Order: C-alpha cells, then sequence, then structure tokens
C-alpha cells in the first residue's frame, strides 16, 4: 500500500492546501477514519539487539537485527514470531522452544522499559513492524497493514498515515489528536505547520519505497 | 534520541 499512500500525497500536497483562500481544515476531520494502530512507544537499541515498540493497545513487538520479529500481545503471554522467510509461528512466553530463549528474554527486557518508563502516545477504532529508519529530524515507522508513522524528535509533532482509509492523524505540540481524510484536505486546505509536514512525509514514503 | 519520548 506504499504506492498508494504516495499518490494519496501527491495529491494533498498538489493542492497546495495551505496556500489558497480561507483554510478551513476542521471540515476535513473524519473520526470515523481514527486509526486502530499506531506506535505508543519506541526503543531504539539497534546498535545491538534490534528496535522495540509499544502499540497504542498495549502489545509490544521487537523488529531484531537478524530481520526476524517477535510480537507478544497484550494478554501478556501470547507470541508471535516471525522468521526471515516469513513464517509465522504461535507460542507463548511459557511455552517456547529453546532457540527463541535469546529473543524472548530480549522482548521481555524492551516490555519492562516501555512499561516503567516513556509516555504513551495518544493516550482507538496484529500489525508488525516492516521497517523502520530515522533521519535527523523524525522516525519513520512503516507497520505491515500500511500505515506510515512519522514522529518528529524537535517539537513532538506526529503522523500517523493509513492507506487504506486514505486518511492522517495530527499529533500537534499540545498533544491533540485530529484526524483528517486526505482528500477533505484538498477540499478544505490545512495550516502550513500539517501541510510542510505532509510534504516531509511524501519524500519519506518515496524513500520507504525505494529502499523496500 | 535513542526512545520515544
Amino acid at each position: 500500500h506504499l504506492s498508494d499512500m504516495l499518490q494519496q500525497l501527491h495529491s494533498v500536497n498538489a493542492s497546495k492546501p495551505s496556500e489558497r483562500g480561507l483554510v478551513r481544515q476542521e471540515e476535513a476531520e473524519d473520526p470515523a477514519c481514527i486509526p486502530i494502530f499506531w506506535v505508543s512507544k519506541w526503543v531504539d537499541y539497534s546498535d545491538k539487539y534490534g528496535l522495540g515498540y509499544q502499540l497504542c493497545d498495549n502489545s509490544v513487538g521487537v523488529l531484531f537485527n537478524d530481520s526476524t520479529r517477535l510480537i507478544l500481545y497484550n494478554d501478556g503471554d501470547s507470541l508471535q514470531y516471525i522468521e526471515r522467510d516469513g513464517t509465522e509461528s504461535y507460542l507463548t512466553v511459557s511455552s517456547h522452544p529453546n532457540s527463541l530463549m535469546k529473543k524472548i528474554t530480549l522482548l521481555k527486557y524492551f516490555r519492562n522499559y516501555m512499561s516503567e518508563h516513556l509516555l504513551k502516545a495518544g493516550a482507538p477504532r496484529l500489525p508488525y513492524l516492516r521497517t523502520w529508519f530515522r533521519t535527523r529530524s523524525a522516525i519513520i515507522l512503516h507497520l505491515s497493514n500500511g500505515s506510515v508513522q512519522i514522529n518528529f524528535f524537535q517539537d513532538h509533532t506526529k503522523l500517523i498515515l493509513c492507506p487504506l482509509m486514505a486518511a492522517v492523524t495530527y499529533i500537534d505540540e499540545k498533544r491533540d489528536f485530529r484526524t483528517y481524510r486526505l482528500s477533505l484536505l484538498e477540499e478544505y486546505g490545512c495550516c502550513k505547520e500539517l501541510a510542510s509536514r505532509l510534504r516531509y512525509a511524501r519524500t519519506m514514503v518515496d524513500k520507504l519505497l525505494s529502499s523496500r | 534520541p535513542l526512545h520515544s519520548t
């Protein structure tokens, strides 16, 4: 769905939403498009192990440096493991193959760090982390459901983009969480802050597509 | 940053 997201962003950005007449941004809000999932917390320990994250439903996941993935459901015991070849298996923290001991231990550490520390973003209407990268200004998180989340480090603003809803959720500096239909942003416009971040988003989606 | 807020 990355190509679909790129086309949706091309379209909003070509409409010059902050550059025409009266902006009626509120008329572009669509609460029926609120995301089901987003990333509420993350820990980059990629110099050694990988990227650990919490989703807004309190489930956790890790994308390990070897491109395997472990996902802990919010029941606190049920696990999904995804091997390098895509094979998915189900198990629990209590009942697992000995070969997963190290990875399960690592997940417990990430999980405990994100339970004890850090603020839950978006404090909804499982996807796993397909890929991520960081720039100087942001971290870019691409979920397997097609959603792309962009967290800006300096000002703590965030975008959650969903190509299925063709929607963007913008979390501003005050932590106000508004969800917009992209095509309604074309129709009604938006502020220059949101417009700039959507221009950036397009560049990030191009980076995802060109590196997938 | 190496972790979220």
